[PDB]
């Protein structure tokens, strides 16, 4: 259970969560 | 209020 | 079960959950 | 369970969580 | 109030 | 207010 | 509330940038080679 | 309340940033080599 | 309350900054060579 | 002259199975 | 003259599985 | 003259399984 934001690898871009 | 967001690029050649 | 949100690999883009 | 965020490598960008 | 947010780049070659 | 921010470039070659 | 995310990027570049120009790339990612 | 988030970005780059030109690249992310 | 981030950069690069130009890169993560 | 080479692999040796692969080799990518 | 060479691997010996790789050369990415 | 060579490897012997790898050789990233 989440509601918030899991990332592996990020480059750049926005998550909102 | 105005939330103007601009950009300008100029190239002479 | 998840109501968030989630990334492998991201390059740009906009995610809102 | 989370509602914050989990990143593991990350360049750039934005997450509000 | 306004929040404007511009950026110019000017080049002569 | 007002938050301005902008930024220039001005290259001659 | 609210949430506001603004972005402004201007990106120039010049001839040839980031380019393999007459390289020799061996690349490997998993797999198997007997030789 | 309220989040913000502003971010302004001017780049330039000259003739080759970042180029691997006539690099000899081998490279192994996992993977097996018998030789 | 709230929350403001604000990021301002200005980049300018000269011919090759950062560049693998004639280089010979040998590179591994990770696998196994049996030579 | 002789020669020999025996090689014996169980599983999975050298695999990608469940892997998530971003790969660029030149090229451009805008957003 | 005589020659051998044996070999064995048992499991995921210079395996990848489960992994998030992002790999580059060369190129350009923009945001 | 003689030669030999034996190796015997056990599990995940060089693996990356469950690794998060970023790389990158040459090339530009933007944001």
């Amino acid at each position: 259970s989440n509601k918030g934001a899991i990332i592996g690898l990020m480059v750049g871009g926005v998550v909102i969560a | 209020g105005y939330e103007v967001h601009h950009q300008k690029l100029v190239f002479f050649a």
